[PDB]
């Protein structure tokens, strides 16, 4: 997070290079976030 | 002046219905029976015209109930048996008319529950 | 508790499983059958029976407005437990 | 006098009073053909004489507009023309006659 | 005060009733009935052959300057001898009011086109024809407006099924879209929602 | 076609590039909305209006809700009415942004489109926070609104309203005095006041022609009689005058938004009549009458007394009306929908006399046609 | 009240005439437009770095559907068909029967996500908060059939998103 | 926002307005995504006494439309649907643009 | 009503005249329809289809119904002449992708429950 | 029958026809037509494919939801064959190339693959098996294509005695080889013909007729173990046929005799293309060969299909080969070719 950035770019995620059994170094999906971090990232709450 | 047509009215050629659903359909004009689960009689006021039941099968996927009959859900409301009959005749469908069934008047008396010499006396309240 | 049919297909909590000769089993070939492994009947069996010292109990499912509508269960028949049917929860008067 | 009427296609008239008197006189002349007992003739004659009286007693255009309460004087002229055409059509149609035909027994019933 | 009940407007009700009497007196030849609804909406039921005179009067008369044709539609009531009910909604800007004019017709009886009174009547009557089968006599260009080219039947009639009779798909054999009889994977489920208990005593009808 | 809004077939007869006649073919987006409404209940038919003019969603919802409430003889609470007016003006800003920016895009200007669509994204955020859906909210319902505002919505709306006049000024810095824009829009599609009235134009068309008519002023609904705003009036009745009218209507909608924010009252959000509007969740889960009424309202729905009404509002594209006929049951017997774009597109042919292809594009843009509401 | 958008007239004095002539010959308003565009060029863009940055949402957001459970693990749905009755698009199909323990539980609960309009009436009409519209919206599929959900799929969605759904319901249940 | 003064001055000169006074990006000035719990008002018809539904039933006050004239069944002044609309007054705030 | 309002054509003779006029208009148009739409059918096939469509309403004995039918026929023709239609609709007149529906009682009994 | 295999509906798109068909080689001309007919009828169709999934895209709109299932298969993989024929009561074999690639030859595509499909289908209990062969399938034929056709037909009959073996003559249609191959000789100046095409007689058959016959053979109960010959109603000389093709295409016709060995060398030159070859020596042999007459075998009239003459559906294929000058010329504008009956 970086509160100095404008609303929308003040929270971001760096995806992992391997999830479950998939080589996810390049092909990163927007559905890879678990529900709790999904809520925090989409800003439904300010509590991580 | 004004012409005269001494012939029965028929708009089947204009309605656009397929010939199969014009010729092989027998509608049912009737007053719906009162839902036995309720004492309300406000749904038995108007005549209804409904079509005959056709085939329904099970969808291979999701197991839903498929159909091929366009007039399966087509129910019309008519104020009078004559109006419904005229509509069915002018649209060309066959029709079966069922007379309205109204309950016969009944004699009710609260004091009959305590008759001195008749079987109408009740054993409980 | 999932169970396996004689054709090797898992049964859902509703007992659904295609027959051996059913052609519709071909849809799962090269794919998977979506079955939920948690059975509500088994879980609610796992849940215990509460004991309260009153003839009438009130169940709302817990949480207040987050639960089911409040209902009242009559704990008079001692041969069986009183089950709130919204949430399938059993209550019982302390006998003995 | 005024540059524009504020409405597209509505030209300013430099002689409002003369045009209004001419139009109202023509309307009154057309209404003379209508039978006396017709209710269209009485009301239209009344309103026309009421408005024709105002244009002959007020030389100022703005006060005349305030009295007529019919928008600007150009709008009043246009409405007078429409009334004249309507009077001619009504003379042709003759709607003071009794009802053409009663509707069927249940035509305006609702709910049904 | 009653916070949950819409207030009434006796002034507007009386004004509308007076104007309804006015028009009924002016045009006895066509005006069959006049009504004012309790939420202040004036309605006039006229004979079908008086559409042009009534609309021209309500448009050009000084006391009734209904310049704008707000709406024009039809209502299908199969139980009536004349099923189609043509409705005109007019707006008078000078007097800040609205009026409604209702006529009746059936399948085979034309209704005089009112494009000489209001220009919007062109497309409104085209839509009425396309959706109900009502033919307008002197229409400059009367043809389907909303339905598909070559569509059979008038969809908005009460006796026309919801899903129609045909459906479209692309057939690879003929390399074009084709129309085939309708066939639904899941049939529309008809719900009987009316309660058998009377809701409004004020609208009760005589048993007859 | 980029300028045909995707779903309009306009059969044109051209002599060179001069237009001889325009023959708009519509119905490519006809869905049978009125028939489906006849088959649905009153609560189940609200999203149909939500999807009619998909740039003025809460405006369509407000018109339908006003019709149903007039037939029901009930009254929304003042807080509900104020919310309805505030979001109606927000939706008017959305629609005017869309109209002006798409007009400028069809003419050849795109940067205002991008800027004003960032603003539209912010207003979509407002919509989503208040309803859960970014555009198709289904928020305004017969009897009031579905849910109350969150506890930061008013402050965020105030911030957006404060920082929007500069956006409108930046839009005007690019088009208003630009000679190319003036050449494209001035004296194009001129319609006289009498022709507009006869053809049945409403709203921006009439006001551009010079007709002093605005439903929000003449026939107020909700609490539009308690707010102060001005009605822009055109002089030449062309595309340029209509564009200026739309921009000034955006500014006046900002005025109304400010007034609504300052005058937001307390109270409940739906009519306190559980036989029409659903009760709260706690009341449903604790009260027998409330549970019964919730069950009946969400299964059968409220019955509307028999009668027919025509209720119209000043939607951003003109007079949007609904003629609703109820036969005493829980489902509407008839629902005719009068979209302002229908009459305008009907009048498109007359406005394109002696013009060219680019002029026809500009005239379509200034008519601001949405074919969802045109076709229904 | 009303106001005129275009009713002004230019002064015909020599200075104003020369100013207009200079504007005509020297494209002053065109230079103004160029300056505005250059200002926007030097401003900071509003583009977010999707999918690494996600747009803001609210607890009321309507996304993918889910079937919830009580904390005990029992299903919340009681087969009351209120959602099926109120569904505007008729996208919900329900069939029920008495369970082995006599509970009123569904055997078929199908939602057609190609027919649903995501209007949220089902979660309003649910008296037990069983059916919900969760927060997920990234569930696009490569085949049509994958969007025809059934009870197993909806229960899987509920189990997968239960924490976020419960948090959102806790955050927003006082407005309902 | 975060920008150099020189670029800000160039933007101000090119645009002619102080951009930092009114920006188009949101920097911590909006309400926090977490808010205290509310307690909404209850309503006017939530009394425990003198509250009967027959006295506040809006639907049952609806009446069939009054039949002003039905064909089936002095000098009166001509009337109008309503008094003519009064002339709109020019805005005092900004009559002309 | 005994005195029904006539659309036009009064009696059945003028209605037949309008029917013949519309038939001539359709007949002279089939070559143009085949040429412009680039149909793969013969001109004889198009004329036969026009004849069949005319003949399926040969049992009408009401002048008003005949007038409405010829009005709709003129509407259909003006759709074809102005190329408002496509090859899709013109071929929709031919039902080219339907399986031959059985008409005998035994075949109907075999296939399903359809009367 | 299983309760899921009982036909229901009115034979539409959403009906149940009781047919579960595995269509090998569905990613082809006859394959696409057969799959379209099955889906229109309302049957369950399994499409085993080895190509890119992109090239199977046109088969998707051919059936309702869940009726078309795409499963990857390998020709020389009995495991994949069993996987794709496990749950189907009808198996249709349409696999075949007109040329020989590096990995697959005429022996592979016409003997090994059909025999494997027939044998695996028998083990899986498939009720019906339709196998497509060629009419001119001769064991001593000059063409390796036809020799392999005959050997594979014998192998299929040995493996699955209850088969229906169909022998189309020369399928012509939009995506065909025949009419396109004869109409694509414009680019090479004139039209080379062996003996000027005066010694060859051919009766091509319409693709829709072939597909309808294949569908009817499934529904016909007494066609279990039979051999059908699908030929057109008219027999033409090769010269007359090519002349009619060029006349309909509105292209100038300049035929010339080319000796057989020279034509074989020309075909040898064109088959060095790694991609789909324009022509091959086997193709030249088949074109020169006359279509056989097999009166004893049944046909389309026996299956209930009236053969569609070439003169009616020739314009569907050959209108694409015209220019803008003659694009709109009508079907009747060209006289029918001179038949040999
Ligand atoms: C260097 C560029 C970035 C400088 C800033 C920086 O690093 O910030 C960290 C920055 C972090 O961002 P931040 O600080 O959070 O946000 C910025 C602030 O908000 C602050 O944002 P801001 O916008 O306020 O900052 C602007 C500020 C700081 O920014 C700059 O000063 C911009 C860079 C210099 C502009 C002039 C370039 C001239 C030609 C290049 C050689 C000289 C300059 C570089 C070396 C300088 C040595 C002293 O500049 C000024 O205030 C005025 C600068 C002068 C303007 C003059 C008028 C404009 C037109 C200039 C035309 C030049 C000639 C034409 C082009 C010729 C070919 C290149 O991260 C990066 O920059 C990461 C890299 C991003 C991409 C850089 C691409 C450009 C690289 C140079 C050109 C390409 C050469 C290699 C090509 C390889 C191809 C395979
Ligand atoms: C409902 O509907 C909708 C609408 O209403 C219909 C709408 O309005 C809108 C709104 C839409 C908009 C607002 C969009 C419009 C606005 C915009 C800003 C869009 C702007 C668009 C553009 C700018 C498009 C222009 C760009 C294009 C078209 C891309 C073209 C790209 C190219 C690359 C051109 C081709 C160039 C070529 C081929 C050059 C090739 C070079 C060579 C051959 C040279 C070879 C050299 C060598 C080989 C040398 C090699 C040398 C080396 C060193 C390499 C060696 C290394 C090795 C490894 C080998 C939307 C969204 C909508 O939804
Ligand atoms: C003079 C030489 C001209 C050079 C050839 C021009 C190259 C273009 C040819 C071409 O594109 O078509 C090849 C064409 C069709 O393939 P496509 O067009 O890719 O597929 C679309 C089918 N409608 O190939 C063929 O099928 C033609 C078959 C060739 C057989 C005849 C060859 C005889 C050679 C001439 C004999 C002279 C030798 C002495
Ligand atoms: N067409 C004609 O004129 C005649 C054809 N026949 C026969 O009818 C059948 C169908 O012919 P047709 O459709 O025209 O030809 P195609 O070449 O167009 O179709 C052949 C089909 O088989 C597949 N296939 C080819 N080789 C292999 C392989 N090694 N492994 C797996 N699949 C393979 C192809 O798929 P892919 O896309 O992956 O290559 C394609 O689906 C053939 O058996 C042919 O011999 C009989 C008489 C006349
Ligand atoms: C307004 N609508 C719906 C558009 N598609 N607009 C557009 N400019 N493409
Ligand atoms: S969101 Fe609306 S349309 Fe979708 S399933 Fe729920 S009730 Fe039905
Ligand atoms: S409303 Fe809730 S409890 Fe009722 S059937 Fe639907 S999901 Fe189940
Ligand atoms: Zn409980």
């Amino acid at each position: 997070e970086d509160n100095k950035q404008f609303f929308g770019r003040h929270r971001w995620v760096i995806y992992t290079t391997e999830m479950n059994g998939r080589d996810t170094f390049w092909d990163v999906d927007g559905s890879m976030v678990p529900p709790e971090w999904h809520r925090w990232l989409h800003c439904m709450t300010d509590d991580p | 002046q004004l012409i005269a047509v001494d012939e029965k009215l028929d708009i089947t050629t204009l309605t656009g219905v397929p010939e199969e659903h014009i010729k092989t359909r027998k509608v049912r004009i009737f007053v719906p029976a009162r839902n036995n689960m309720q004492s309300g009689v406000n749904n038995t006021k108007k005549w209804k015209m409904e079509f005959d039941t056709r085939e329904r099968w099970e969808n291979p996927l999701m197991g839903w109930s498929s159909t091929a009959d366009p007039l399966s859900n087509l129910v019309l409301t008519f104020s009078t048996k004559e109006d419904a009959v005229a509509f069915a005749e002018k649209n060309g469908w066959s029709f079966d008319v069922e007379e309205r069934k109204v309950p016969k008047p009944k004699s009710k008396s609260y004091g009959a529950n305590f008759s001195w010499n008749k079987r109408t006396r009740v054993s409980t309240k | 508790g999932v169970r396996t049919s004689p054709t090797g297909e898992k049964v859902t909590h509703t007992g659904q499983a295609y027959d051996d000769g059913d052609y519709r089993r071909v849809r799962f070939s090269d794919r998977q059958k979506e079955v939920n492994e948690n059975f509500a009947i088994d879980l609610i069996a796992e849940q215990p029976v509460s004991e309260v010292g009153s003839r009438v109990i009130s169940c709302d499912g817990g949480g207040g407005a987050l639960g089911h509508p409040r209902v009242y269960i009559n704990l008079d028949k001692e041969t069986k437990t009183g089950t709130c049917g919204y949430c399938g929860l059993q209550f019982r008067q302390p006998h003995h | 006098l005024k540059k524009t009427t504020g409405l597209v296609g509505l030209a300013v008239c430099e002689t409002p009073h003369e045009r209004l008197k001419i139009l109202y006189t023509k309307i009154l002349d057309v209404l003379g053909q209508i039978p006396k007992n017709a209710a269209y003739r009485k009301y239209t004659e009344q309103i026309t004489n009421e408005k024709l009286g105002m244009v002959k007693a007020e030389p100022d255009v703005k006060k005349l507009e305030e009295q007529l309460q019919g928008g600007q004087i150009e709008e009043v002229i246009l409405q007078a023309e429409n009334e004249l055409s309507l009077a001619r059509k009504m003379l042709r149609w003759k709607p003071w006659e009794p009802l053409v035909e009663e509707p069927p027994a249940n035509q305006w019933k609702w709910p049904i | 005060t009653r916070p949950t009940i819409r207030p009434r407007n006796d002034v507007v009700h009386k004004q509308l009733s007076a104007f309804g009497q006015y028009v009924a007196e002016i045009l006895p030849k066509y005006v069959q009935q006049v009504q004012v609804s309790c939420f202040n909406e004036l309605e006039i039921f006229i004979h079908p052959d008086g559409v042009i005179p009534v609309l021209t009067f309500l448009r050009d008369h000084t006391n009734a300057q209904f310049k704008s044709l707000a709406d024009l539609t039809a209502v299908d009531v199969p139980t009536r001898q004349n099923r189609f009910e043509i409705v005109y909604n007019l707006l008078s800007l000078r007097f800040n009011s609205r009026i409604r004019v209702k006529t009746y017709t059936d399948e085979l009886t034309p209704i005089e086109s009112s494009v000489t009174v209001y220009k919007a009547a062109n497309w409104y009557e085209r839509e009425i024809w396309d959706m109900f089968g009502v033919f307008f006599a002197n229409h400059p260009d009367l043809r389907r407006i909303l339905t598909d080219y070559g569509f059979e039947g008038h969809p908005f009639r009460k006796d026309f099924p919801l899903s129609g009779y045909v459906e479209l798909r692309y057939d690879d054999e003929v390399k074009r879209v084709v129309a085939e009889p309708v066939e639904l994977a899941q049939e529309f489920r008809k719900f009987d929602l009316n309660s058998p208990w009377e809701a409004f005593p004020a609208y009760r009808q005589p048993p007859e | 076609h980029p300028a045909a809004h995707g779903v309009l077939r306009l059969v044109m007869e051209l002599s060179g590039e001069m237009v001889r006649k325009c023959d708009p073919h519509i119905g490519l987006l006809h869905r049978g909305t009125e028939k489906l409404i006849e088959y649905k209940t009153y609560l189940q038919a609200l999203p149909y209006f939500d999807r009619l003019d998909y740039v003025s969603m809460m405006c369509n919802e407000q018109a339908y809700s006003l019709a149903v409430e007039k037939l029901l003889n009930i009254q929304p609470p003042p807080r509900a009415q104020w919310i309805r007016v505030l979001f109606g003006e927000i939706t008017r800003l959305l629609n005017h942004i869309m109209a002006v920016t798409t007009h400028a895009l069809d003419i050849g200007a795109m940067t205002p489109f991008f800027w004003m669509f960032e603003e539209r994204e912010k207003m979509f955020e407002f919509y989503e926070r208040v309803s859960g859906a970014r555009m198709h909210a289904a928020y305004i319902r017969p009897g009031g609104v579905h849910q109350d505002l969150p506890l930061g919505l008013l402050d965020d709306i105030y911030e957006f309203s404060k920082n929007f006049s500069f956006r409108i000024d930046e839009l005007e810095e690019m088009l208003t005095n630009n000679r190319i824009w003036r050449n494209r829009t001035v004296d194009i599609g001129v319609v006289t006041a009498e022709d507009a009235l006869n053809y049945g134009f409403s709203g921006v068309m009439l006001r551009g022609s010079g007709i002093q008519w605005d439903l929000r002023k003449t026939q107020p609904y909700d609490v539009y009689d308690q707010v102060e705003f001005d009605v822009p009036i055109g002089s030449r009745g062309d595309c340029y005058d209509r564009y200026l009218c739309r921009v000034e209507e955006m500014r006046q909608s900002l005025r109304i938004i400010s007034q609504c924010l300052n005058k937001m009252p307390p109270g409940e959000i739906k009519v306190d009549d559980a036989k029409v509007s659903p009760p709260k969740r706690a009341e449903m889960k604790t009260s027998m009458e409330s549970l019964i009424h919730h069950f009946k309202l969400y299964t059968e729905g409220y019955q509307v007394p028999p009668g027919a009404t025509y209720t119209a509002i000043e939607a951003p594209k003109g007079e949007f009306g609904v003629y609703l006929v109820s036969d005493g049951s829980s489902r509407p017997y008839r629902c005719k929908i009068k979209a302002p774009g229908f009459a305008h597109l009907a009048g498109l042919d007359k406005m394109s006399k002696g013009h060219m292809l680019a002029d026809v594009v500009a005239i379509i843009g200034t008519q601001d046609i949405v074919f969802g509401e045109v076709d229904r | 009240t009303y106001k005129f958008v275009n009713m002004r007239e230019p002064s015909m004095d020599m200075k104003s005439v020369t100013d207009r002539a200079a504007q005509t010959l020297l494209w002053t308003e065109l230079v103004r437009g160029l300056g505005m565009t250059l200002s926007y060029l030097f401003r900071e863009p509003a583009t977010i770095n999707y999918p690494f940055e996600k747009g803001p949402l609210s607890p009321r957001f309507r996304g993918e559907h889910a079937l919830r459970r009580y904390p005990s693990g029992e299903e919340r749905c009681i087969a009351c068909k209120l959602c099926e009755a109120v569904c505007p698009a008729q996208a919900i199909t329900i069939e029920a029967e008495p369970r082995a323990d006599g509970s009123r539980r569904t055997t078929r609960y199908d939602i057609d996500m190609t027919k649903c309009i995501y209007c949220g009436f089902c979660q309003e009409a649910c008296p037990v908060d069983a059916i919900v519209e969760g927060p997920n919206f990234e569930f696009s599929t490569e085949t049509h059939e994958e969007l025809l959900y059934n009870k197993e799929k909806l229960l899987n969605n509920g189990d997968k998103w239960e924490a976020e759904i419960a948090a959102n319901i806790q955050a927003d249940y006082l407005y309902r | 926002a975060s920008a150099t003064r020189v670029i800000q001055l160039l933007r101000n000169w090119a645009s002619g307005r102080d951009l930092q006074a009114k920006l188009q990006l949101r920097y911590q000035e909006i309400s926090k995504r977490t808010q205290p719990p509310p307690k909404l008002p209850v309503g006017p018809s939530h009394k425990l006494s003198n509250n009967y539904y027959c006295t506040r039933d809006g639907r049952r006050e609806a009446m069939p439309p009054s039949i002003v004239m039905s064909s089936q069944k002095t000098e009166k002044k001509a009337v109008t649907p309503a008094p003519p609309i009064k002339r709109w007054e020019l805005s005092k705030d900004q009559p002309y643009l | 009503g005994t005195s029904v309002k006539p659309i036009f054509s009064r009696d059945m003779n003028e209605a037949k005249r309008r029917v013949r006029e519309l038939y001539r208009a359709w007949y002279r148009e089939v070559p143009n329809t085949v040429h412009l739409f680039q149909l793969d059918i013969s001109v004889k096939q198009g004329r036969d289809k026009v004849r069949e469509m005319f003949m399926k309403n040969a049992h009408v004995t009401d002048p008003r119904v005949v007038d409405l039918l010829v009005i709709k026929g003129k509407m259909e023709l003006e759709e074809t002449i102005n190329v408002w239609k496509q090859r899709t609709h013109i071929m929709r007149f031919f039902h080219e992708t339907e399986a031959p529906r059985p008409t005998d009682f035994l075949s109907k009994f075999y296939v399903g429950h359809d009367p | 029958l299983h309760h899921a295999l009982i036909p229901h509906g009115k034979g539409g798109r959403s009906s149940v026809s009781g047919i579960v068909a595995t269509v090998f080689g569905a990613t082809g001309f006859l394959g696409r037509y057969v799959v379209n007919h099955l889906g229109r009828m309302g049957s369950q169709v399994i499409v085993p494919y080895r190509c890119e999934p992109y090239d199977t895209m046109h088969l998707r709109p051919m059936g309702d939801l869940g009726q078309i299932i795409f499963m990857e298969w390998n020709g020389k993989d009995k495991d994949s064959i069993r996987k794709v024929v496990e749950h189907s009561n009808v198996v249709i074999n349409l696999v075949g190339r007109e040329w020989e690639t590096k990995n697959f030859d005429f022996e592979d595509v016409f003997v090994k693959i059909p025999h494997a499909i027939a044998q695996v289908s028998k083990e899986a209990g498939v009720e019906k098996l339709i196998h497509i062969s060629h009419l001119n399938a001769d064991i001593k034929s000059p063409s390796r294509y036809l020799r392999s056709k005959a050997v594979g037909e014998k192998e299929v009959r040995a493996a699955f005695p209850e088969a229906t073996i169909i022998k189309p003559s020369d399928i012509f249609g939009r995506e065909d080889r025949f009419l396109n191959y004869f109409a694509s000789m414009r680019w090479f100046g004139g039209v080379p013909l062996i003996s000027l095409g005066k010694e060859t007689v051919k009766q091509p058959v319409y693709i829709v007729d072939v597909s309808k016959g294949i569908i009817n053979a499934i529904k016909d109960p007494d066609a279990k173990g039979k051999t059908f010959a699908f030929v057109g109603p008219n027999r033409y000389l090769l010269f007359d046929l090519v002349q009619y093709i060029f006349a309909v295409a509105y292209r100038p016709f300049l035929p010339y005799p080319l000796p057989h060995f020279a034509y074989r060398w020309v075909g040898r030159l064109f088959e060095v293309s790694p991609f789909e070859p324009w022509t091959t020596r086997d193709k030249v042999e088949r074109v020169h060969m006359s279509d056989m007459t097999l009166p004893h075998l049944p046909g389309l009239e026996d299956l209930g299909i009236q053969a569609t003459p070439l003169e009616l559906k020739a314009i569907e294929v050959l209108r694409r080969h015209r220019t803008y000058r003659w694009l709109t010329s009508e079907m009747e504008d060209v006289k029918p070719a001179k038949t040999v009956n």
